[PDB]
């Protein structure tokens, strides 16, 4: 419980890390 | 454009699954992978707050701060979705996702922002709300593309989320349904897109446990076909039998 929510955490972290990288690529090609 | 099926967390094989991807597509991506995964410096993102209103607030102004919202939760450009929408559910199921995706708060695309959309306008009985989907066509290649339309006092725009801004938010000033779908149009000619097929639901039900289902194709319109006074003729139409229920 305690522990999936740090699990959600950490992923959307990663996740918006992720689409910040993706989107620049994008934007560029 | 893999679909994450399973819920969030994502499970270990999706998880994998993006991140082969991601190393695929982008160059430096096992790179990028091994930048981010497990790092402990990432951002941390602020739970973007849902808007709600007061009665005095105008509508258009409550639909300003609902696509604001829509587009803080960022168009989703990692290939992975992260809300499988099955588009035949009944609404209150629909509703219950578009809860979930506002409690996870996860880059989303074009009919994830076409269900969240319907979610935060059900408290607004005087604005219709109804899906339009555009297939277009480019450099030998089919596309498809959904945003909601939406009515108020008589005039017409859209909420979604798209690439291009000129392909999501519309505010309510169109004074008939052909002008909003020939701007949507005239954006596509834009960016070299030819306009195949426009396919308009019917109005959705305000009511979030209702078990009716979004009739999403009530009007499908073949744009080459028509021409463009049968298109605009059938975009009336389609109107009219929207506003007589």
């Amino acid at each position: 419980k305690s522990a999936q929510q740090e699990l959600k955490q950490r992923q959307r972290a990663e996740i918006y890390a992720l689409n910040r990288v993706m989107t620049e690529l994008e934007q560029q090609q | 454009f893999f679909v994450n099926r399973g819920g969030l967390p994502v499970d270990e094989a999706t998880w994998e699954r993006m991140w082969k991807h991601v190393a695929k597509i982008h160059p430096d991506g096992e790179k990028v992978a091994q930048r981010i995964r497990g790092a402990t410096d990432l951002p941390k993102i602020p739970i973007p707050s849902v808007p709600t209103f007061q009665p005095s607030t105008p509508v258009p102004e409550r639909l300003e701060a609902v696509q604001r919202y829509i587009r803080e939760l960022q168009y989703n450009h990692t290939g992975t979705q992260f809300f499988e929408i099955k588009k035949s559910r009944p609404l209150t199921g629909l509703m219950d996702l578009a809860k979930e995706m506002t409690k996870e708060a996860l880059p989303i695309k074009c009919l994830e922002a076409v269900i969240l959309g319907i979610y935060l306008t059900n408290s607004m009985p005087t604005l219709e709300r109804f899906p339009i989907s555009f297939k277009t066509y480019f450099s030998g290649n089919y596309f498809r593309h959904i945003v909601l339309g939406v009515n108020f006092a008589g005039r017409y725009g859209a909420l979604g989320m798209s690439r291009r801004e000129d392909l999501m938010y519309k505010p309510p000033a169109f004074r008939t349904l052909s002008e909003l779908v020939l701007d949507f149009e005239a954006a596509y000619g834009r960016c070299w897109h030819v306009l195949k097929k426009v396919k308009l639901g019917q109005s959705v039900s305000h009511d979030p446990h209702s078990v009716e289902q979004i009739e999403w194709k009530h009007s499908v319109l073949d744009v080459e076909r028509l021409g463009r006074d049968d298109f605009r003729k059938e975009l009336e139409r389609h109107a009219r039998d929207m506003r007589l229920k």
